[PDB]
């Protein structure tokens, strides 16, 4: 980085508003109208909790991945592609449009050295970067497996043509995609709805469902701003940021600070897991697994780098429990949610 | 010790205690009144005092007529080197230095 | 016996005057060594592999820029001890490695073992246990940075009004290697330390300061000591003796006195409250 | 010129004056002399080389270290011409035969901190450089020329004893006693010396995100020959030198290998003889693998077995029995079966871990390509030949294809690998362990649907000693005490600052190479009246079924619990197995095969 004194100093004084999630959330894709939830899982997908190792021996992961689903017509395409211009290191494929070997790594005989050599895929290109997919429901399911080990191991092993070796895939995915049959039913719950098995949906840490409304109000507001977006646009909640301020924060953000959980209430989450496993287990859903845990732990350091603080409070381990309990209730029928919500009351 | 008798048989403990018995009247007969026990003195010396360390918990030791020490564990003393001698063989001692 | 960095980084003095805890402290570091003309790969090596050229002159260069910065007092008077071809040591490095063998955290049976091995430590015939008593220096030097660290950014320390306050809790860092009332009295000191270089508020840089840490959650009990006010021409006579006596009679606490020093004793949990109220009234 | 002649007669006496005064030790104990003994111990077993260390020497004299660090090639020939003439006195007067005194190779070893390739400015040329890395190519050996003598082509005039220099440099011949290439090499009188060369890889953890990992070249001479192998992890001490218009090429000379992973110790073989003798080690070794990982104490044990192996025999009709053993595991996502995968490779002595998606049949066994140079088909080996003799971990294994799996057939079972392409015809060995990993059909396992969960074939079903079968279970006291343990686990990582994993490494490797059991007569008895209920009930099931079962039950079952009992029995160094043995082998393969049967 090549941060000048006023660029911190500036930096370093916004964090001091008691408000700042709100300036920071409000600032992701502002073309687009509603859609919180969205804008809110995209933020800490950006910013990322912390990799870390214990006792040398056992290895896990930083990174928040992220799928979306939902009706046509929502705006679902439109988030990636700004993901995709505010962050640095990013890649974007759709589809039919990628293989398994251009995901990951593939070998060829040497133009000049006439010798067989590696290269690097999608994956291992994009390394410490965003790994942008759109048209999720619609690869060649051999070809969507291939990133299995990328998205958890964070690396890319292959034994191809005498050679023998291992490569780094230390980035994050996010994945947009579409319900069976084009339209989401409330009726049923996201598994019924989505079509893709238990080791895919269990890599994902965050998860999204976006339908169609009718509310007339909603319809005139939606309709009101988007048509002042084209007047504004024309060739020629609280305030949002100057984008290029929110760039200079984020990789301010990513590389002076590292979060440290140095203590947190074991039994309050202990008994919350419990209960909340117990339940997944009576509906189907989503099967709830030991992943969870550690994405909580993820989600809290994330929003504790968006604060810079160098250390985990108490109020982030409540923002990561919240988000990931709303997330949650949305994978069931709508006739189960109210009693859902009322048992899980926070 | 008790937990090395178990592995002898009864003709065994016969033996040994007739051996024990004939040795010791060899080692009282050798000269002046009651002898020279020979068992002793495995190492050529040099010196009269040594520094010891108890290595387990163990009852009184009597020095001299009615003088006694405590062998409790890591106590450490500084005693003539012909009383300590057996005890070190055994592994109730340590000499250090 | 290890790095130039390191030294900077782990004394209590250099790492409370730079503020080595948080980032910014480190560029002042690099602005330090920048004066002083150390290439950084130097200053990363160990000081018996530095470059010759470097080791002969470092005294000088390090108190003059240290005057400059407004450090006056980086020297100090001392002696040491050389034999056969390679073996030498300050009369300090000794301190330190005796000290930690003696206090060493580890249930490695009763705690007269780790006594007598500090014992036999002293002759010359052992020095293979001097060098093993200096590899468990290095890392109780490194858990009290850290732990100091945190005590800070997590708002640990709190007036009370008469006297500064503050409590270790349970499975945060290295908190076993502070149960003992030599190193918890020894941390807690370059605790008030850090603290009173930190802050600008004037009515906190005169203060004594009380710490409190847990001996045994199963018996209930805490350690509690007391410091006196940290200034530098001070006597260092204290009078928490007393003090905790008178509180602890007032209030008719279940407590316990222990150690040869008066300052620190033994608490049962559930009377700290009171007992706390009782020395806030008393000292007035 | 007379100046230099004395100045490097007087180095030489310095260099001399060091070997033969250092001492080590106190005058409360005794004095000894640390190189002197190991240059006469070390003659008389005609081994010819010492290892000196650049510690002691800077500590006798300041000023050689230094010489030594700025101008290695200038000064090194004086100490090891230095260190001949003393093992000479040191030895002298030598028995008939032995009058004739041999050459002394010097090593160097220091204990100073590394640094990366990329550290290399060229300001560093010819200085002395410590650096780290990875072995990825290296050389088989060849013979290279110290000193020479030529003869004249056209009248026959000779010089002799022409000394050529050591590294990748070469020589050029006079023109004077006559044609313009006059001179020839003697083949006869050429004194050679063993040579190799190799290729060094920057660690993966210190090169930045952005850029390609640097590597290097090096070059190795005498008694450093065949001392590594590729993929090994080294630390490497030598001389840095060199070998568009202005382009040259540079290398390292070595002059030290040390690897940071050797023949054990007495004291070492003293403390492995405890640990056998001590009476529950089985379970002191169980707590020892994959200590993080939440219970299933059954799968740590029979990985346990799974590391110390059966053992090899030959028989009298001249066929073998394999001796080793293959495992799988089966089920549930999110269950910690890559975790597991990733240990085992870290604890064993040789290993290798690989993903089945990606990788091919020819990648896995042996390849044939042509040579980059000449125009010859050469040979190639796979994971499975890199690592024989210890395990590979196969991950990913049920996105094979089918046709990829066929091909390790043979590989799992005869521990041989036989090739037939481009005209060459050979075989190749591999003797190693499988360890394998898969989900159910439907992603976890339905118990609704049976058999249909498992659809490999019968031919490699039975290839396996045993398979696992595990399954997520949502038990309140159990998730709350899993959760207090990784809550734990993740706040520890700070807070931290039996047996550990490198004692192990080391403990495993001497129970391999020394001991092999056998069973007791009466054990065998007992095993043989149990395999006859256990066919007879397996094939009562498939009788009363409509359907034939997936995992069946033969004689390579029989093979495998006595495989089981030997591995036990190694773990005590005993060597014969016993009923108690057999117990608790029977009681692993109860719990695995007949779970997923
Ligand atoms: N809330 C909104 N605000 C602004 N533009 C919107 C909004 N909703 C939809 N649009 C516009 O609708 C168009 C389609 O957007 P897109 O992101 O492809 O929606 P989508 O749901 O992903 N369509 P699809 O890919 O077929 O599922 C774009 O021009 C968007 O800008
Ligand atoms: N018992 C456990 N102890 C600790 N971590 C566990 C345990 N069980 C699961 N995990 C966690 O589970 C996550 C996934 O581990 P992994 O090894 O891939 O399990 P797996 O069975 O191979 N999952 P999958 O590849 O989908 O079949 C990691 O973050 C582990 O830390
Ligand atoms: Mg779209
Ligand atoms: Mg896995
Ligand atoms: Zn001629």
């Amino acid at each position: 980085g090549e941060l000048t004194d006023e660029d911190v100093k500036m930096i370093t004084s916004l964090s001091k508003d008691q408000q700042i999630g709100e300036k920071i959330f409000a600032s992701i894709a502002p073309s687009i109208y509603g859609h919180e939830d969205i804008k809110r899982g995209l933020a800490l997908a950006l910013f990322g909790g912390e990799p870390k190792n214990p006792g040398g021996k056992h290895k896990v992961r930083g990174d928040i991945n992220v799928l979306l689903c939902g009706d046509p017509g929502t705006a679902k395409s439109q988030f990636l592609k700004y993901i995709e211009k505010v962050s640095s290191r990013a890649i974007f494929t759709t589809g039919q449009g990628a293989s398994a070997v251009g995901l990951t790594a593939y070998v060829q005989r040497h133009p000049v050295s006439r010798e067989w050599t590696l290269e690097a895929g999608a994956l291992v290109l994009a390394d410490r970067g965003v790994c942008l997919i759109d048209e999720f429901d619609k690869m060649n399911d051999q070809d969507r497996t291939s990133i299995h080990e990328a998205m958890e191991q964070q690396s890319i092993s292959i034994s191809k043509a005498g050679i023998v070796t291992s490569l780094q895939a230390r980035c994050t995915v996010i994945a947009a995609a579409n319900p069976i049959g084009g339209r989401y039913d409330p009726s049923l719950t996201f598994s019924e709805n989505v079509d893709l098995t238990e080791p895919i949906i269990s890599r994902f840490d965050i998860l999204c469902v976006v339908r169609d409304t009718v509310d007339p109000v909603q319809d005139e507001m939606l309709a009101r701003f988007v048509v002042g977006s084209h007047v504004r646009h024309h060739p020629s909640g609280v305030e949002p940021l100057p984008q290029e301020v929110l760039k200079k924060y984020i990789i301010y953000a990513k590389e002076r600070v590292h979060p440290k959980l140095n203590q947190m209430d074991q039994d309050k989450v202990a008994k919350m897991y419990s209960d909340l496993r117990k339940e997944s287990m009576a509906t189907g859903s989503i099967p709830i697994t030991v992943r969870h845990i550690e994405s909580m732990i993820r989600m809290a350091e994330a929003h504790a780098r968006i604060h810079l603080r160098d250390y985990v409070i108490e109020d982030d381990v409540n923002m990561a429990i919240r988000v990931m309990l709303e997330s949650f209730i949305d994978t069931q029928k709508f006739s189960v949610m109210r009693s859902m919500r009322k048992t899980f009351a926070r | 010790p008790n937990a090395l008798r178990f592995h002898m048989a009864a003709e065994e403990m016969e033996w040994f205690n007739n051996y024990k018995r004939s040795l010791a009247t060899y080692m009282r007969s050798l000269g002046g009144d009651e002898g020279l026990d020979i068992t002793q003195d495995m190492k050529p010396p040099k010196s009269l005092y040594i520094e010891v360390r108890c290595l387990k918990d163990y009852g009184e030791f009597e020095v001299d007529d009615g003088t006694s020490v405590l062998l409790k564990k890591n106590s450490q003393h500084f005693l003539p080197r012909w009383k300590c001698e057996q005890l070190i063989r055994q592994g109730v001692l340590e000499h250090i230095l | 016996h290890w790095s130039l960095h390191d030294s900077l980084c782990n004394t209590s003095y250099t790492a409370a005057r730079f503020k080595l805890w948080s980032v910014h402290g480190q560029k002042r570091l690099q602005e330090f060594l920048a004066d002083m003309g150390l290439p950084l790969k130097q200053v990363k090596q160990k000081f018996q592999a530095m470059d010759i050229s470097l080791k002969e002159n470092l005294r000088e260069m390090i108190e003059e820029s240290a005057n400059k910065f407004g450090m006056k007092d980086m020297r100090v008077q001392t002696f040491s001890i050389h034999f056969g071809f390679k073996h030498k040591f300050l009369a300090s490095d000794v301190v330190f490695a005796t000290m930690s063998l003696m206090e060493s955290p580890e249930k490695d049976g009763s705690g007269t073992d780790h006594f007598i091995q500090a014992l036999d430590s002293l002759s010359r015939s052992n020095l293979d246990k001097l060098y093993h008593g200096l590899e468990l220096a290095k890392k109780q030097l490194r858990a009290t940075q850290q732990t100091i660290a945190s005590c800070l950014c997590t708002n640990l320390v709190i007036s009370q009004g008469p006297f500064l306050y503050c409590s270790l809790m349970e499975g945060t860092p290295d908190v076993m290697l502070f149960s003992r009332p030599a190193s918890l009295s020894l941390l807690s000191k370059h605790l008030l330390k850090s603290f009173v270089c930190s802050t600008k508020n004037r009515r906190c840089k005169l203060l004594p300061l009380v710490m409190a840490a847990p001996l045994s959650m199963e018996h209930g009990t805490v350690t509690v000591v007391g410091i006196p006010p940290e200034t530098d021409s001070s006597d260092r006579k204290n009078f928490f003796g007393r003090a905790f006596e008178k509180a602890a009679e007032s209030t008719s606490s279940r407590m316990l006195h222990n150690h040869f020093d008066l300052s620190v004793i033994e608490l049962k949990a559930e009377d700290r409250s009171k007992f706390l109220d009782a020395l806030i009234s008393l000292l007035s | 010129a007379d100046e230099g002649q004395a100045r490097k007669s007087q180095l030489q006496r310095r260099f001399k004056e060091f070997l033969r005064q250092y001492r080590v030790g106190t005058d409360r104990t005794g004095f000894t002399f640390k190189y002197r003994d190991e240059l006469k111990r070390h003659y008389n077993l005609g081994e010819y080389w010492i290892e000196v260390e650049m510690e002691d020497l800077a500590s006798f004299d300041e000023d050689l270290a230094d010489y030594l660090y700025k101008q290695p090639a200038e000064h090194l020939q004086l100490l090891e011409e230095a260190a001949k003439e003393v093992a000479d006195e040191v030895t002298r007067p030598r028995p008939s035969g032995e009058e004739v005194l041999q050459d002394i190779q010097v090593m160097l070893k220091s204990d100073a901190s590394p640094s990366s390739i990329r550290s290399l400015k060229s300001d560093m040329m010819s200085h002395l450089v410590k650096i780290p890395g990875i072995i990825i190519a290296a050389s088989a050996v060849r013979a290279k020329a110290t000193r020479i003598s030529i003869q004249c082509r056209s009248c026959r005039n000779t010089l002799t004893n022409i000394a050529m220099r050591p590294g990748l440099e070469g020589y050029a011949l006079p023109r004077k006693c006559c044609p313009l290439d006059p001179y020839f090499i003697m083949p006869d009188k050429c004194k050679c010396v063993d040579f190799q060369t190799l290729k060094l890889q920057e660690l993966p953890d210190a090169v930045p995100h952005g850029e390609m990992p640097r590597h290097m070249q090096l070059y190795c001479d005498r008694y450093l020959c065949d001392k590594v192998v590729p993929g090994n992890r080294v630390t490497i001490m030598g001389i840095y030198s060199i070998k568009g218009v202005g382009i040259r090429s540079s290398y390292i000379r070595v002059l030290g290998i040390q690897v940071d992973t050797g023949a054990v110790s007495p004291q070492e073989e003293e403390e492995f003889r405890r640990l056998a003798a001590l009476p529950n080690v089985y379970e002191v070794i169980s707590k020892s693998i994959a200590p993080s990982i939440f219970g299933g104490t059954d799968m740590k044990k029979a990985i346990a077995c799974l590391l110390f192996g059966g053992s090899r025999k030959r028989l009298p009709d001249g066929l073998t029995r394999r001796g080793d053993i293959n495992l799988l595991m089966l089920g549930d996502p999110g269950t910690a079966k890559s975790q597991l995968l990733k240990f085992v490779e870290k604890c064993s002595p040789i290993g290798v871990y690989t993903s089945g998606k990606g990788s091919s049949a020819a990648g896995l066994t042996a390849s044939v390509m042509r040579d980059p140079s000449s125009r010859n088909f050469i040979m190639e080996g796979g994971a499975m030949v890199l690592a024989d003799g210890g395990v590979v971990c196969i991950d990913e294994f049920d996105k094979m294809r089918e046709d990829d799996r066929v091909a390790i057939h043979e590989a799992m079972e005869q521990q041989t690998i036989s090739i037939a392409k481009a005209g060459i015809t050979t075989t190749l060995n591999s003797r190693c362990s499988v360890l394998a990993a898969a989900n159910s059909v439907f992603g976890r396992w339905d118990e609704t649907k049976g058999e249909d969960n498992i659809d490999f074939m019968p031919t490699i079903l039975s290839r396996f000693d045993m398979i696992f079968i595990v399954k997520d279970e949502h038990n309140e006291e159990r998730d709350v005490m899993l959760a207090k343990h990784v809550i734990t686990l993740h706040v520890s990582a700070l807070t931290q600052t039996e047996i550990d994993l490198a004692k192990l490494k080391k403990f495993i490797a001497y129970c391999r190479v020394k001991c092999g059991p056998r069973l007791s007569a009466e054990a065998a008895e007992k095993l043989k009246n149990r395999y006859i209920i256990m066919r007879s009930g397996a094939r009562q099931h498939e009788r009363d079924s409509d359907r034939r079962s997936s995992i069946p039950i033969t004689v390579r079952q029989l093979e495998a619990i006595v495989r089981i009992a030997e591995a036990l029995s190694k773990m005590k160094l005993q060597p014969f197995a016993t009923e108690a043995d057999v117990e608790e082998a029977l009681r692993l393969f109860q719990v695995s095969t007949l779970d997923a049967a």
